[PDB]
């Protein structure tokens, strides 16, 4: 299978056609995304499997091949970009300056920008280029728009 | 069943479009993964 570095689309065909239900990230030849985007499913990439190694609903997020790799964190100062890959459009950077989810057991990063939902996965970058999260799980607002968490992992 | 097919590196673009606002917000975050706005 494809091991190679960098953002990938998650698709299927069981719907119509092929679908992208998401996005994830390969680092260190482990594959990162949201639980809500597989549901803990295997994937195949080319005639490989990548099977399911660590998940949490509750952070909803998924590592396949190996632990999570990625440990980066919003400064809380700094904009940031989030790469969107967008269903059957070409990989976008989009620059902004993360919002707050002020929560009982402390605050996050939030990034307020509208895609459809199949954009879930799509990894959020510091300038260094380093996934300091994911993009897909969030609110909606008293404007209909849409706002997403910064969601990372944790390392071991 | 599910596949992957790659679309690209990671990452930082020196003038990337710059959009967004940055809403503070309350949420409380159930045992499902649904955030939700308190107020
Ligand atoms: C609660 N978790 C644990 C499970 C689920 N979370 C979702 C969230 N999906 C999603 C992702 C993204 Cl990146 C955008 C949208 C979205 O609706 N965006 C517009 C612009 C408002 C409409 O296209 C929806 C699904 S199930």
């Amino acid at each position: 299978g494809e091991t190679t570095d960098g953002v990938y689309r998650v698709m299927t065909r069981r719907l119509l056609g092929s679908t992208q239900v998401g996005v994830g990230v390969m680092q260190e030849g482990v594959f990162h995304t949201m639980w809500h985007v597989t549901k803990g499913a295997a994937l195949r990439s080319g005639e490989g499997r990548l099977d399911p190694y660590w998940g949490d609903v509750k952070q909803d997020l998924v590592s396949y091949c190996g632990p999570w790799k990625l440990d980066a964190a919003w400064d809380g100062l700094s904009e940031v970009q989030l790469l969107a890959v967008p269903p059957g459009e070409r990989a976008k950077n989009i620059q902004t300056l993360p919002g707050i989810f002020k929560t009982k057991d402390g605050d996050i990063g939030a990034v307020a920008l509208d895609y459809p939902a199949g954009t879930s996965g799509s990894p959020i970058l510091d300038k260094c280029g380093r996934v300091i999260g994911l993009y897909g799980n969030g609110v909606v607002i008293k404007n209909g728009s849409y706002v997403s968490a910064i969601t990372q992992g944790k390392r071991e | 069943d599910m596949y992957i097919e790659r679309a690209g590196d990671i990452t930082w673009e020196k003038d990337a479009e710059v959009t967004g606002n940055s809403p503070r917000l309350d949420v409380a975050l159930d045992e499902s993964g649904d955030f939700s706005l308190v107020e």
